[PDB]
């Protein structure tokens, strides 16, 4: 019988290999409700005449 | 209304004197929010 967590040892004294590192995952889903989300667009110069 | 899951909402305000039931004049409707829900409604209530 064990009990499942355990602990992560944090020094800054650890190797550079075990150091921890902040994780951040994007989950990308597209699904069939209304796009919205999109990618950064780009004003140009207005010119007349 | 719901428009191909787009709630289309449109508002006007103006001052009017009634003493009950709708008087006669005409007024349009101006453009107030668009919600991009997608929500079906099948009822609703008012809150006072």
């Amino acid at each position: 019988c064990y009990f499942p967590l355990q602990s992560y040892g944090f020094q800054p004294t650890y190797g550079v290999g075990y150091q921890p590192y902040r994780v951040v995952v994007l989950s990308f889903e597209l699904l069939h409700a209304p796009a919205t989300v999109c990618g950064p667009k780009k004003s140009t110069n207005l010119v007349k005449n | 209304k719901n428009i191909d899951g787009y709630f289309k909402i449109y508002s006007k305000h103006t001052p009017i004197n009634l003493v009950r039931g709708l008087p006669q004049g005409f007024s349009a409707l101006e453009p107030l929010v668009d919600l991009p829900i997608g929500i079906n409604i099948t009822r609703f209530q008012t809150l006072h």
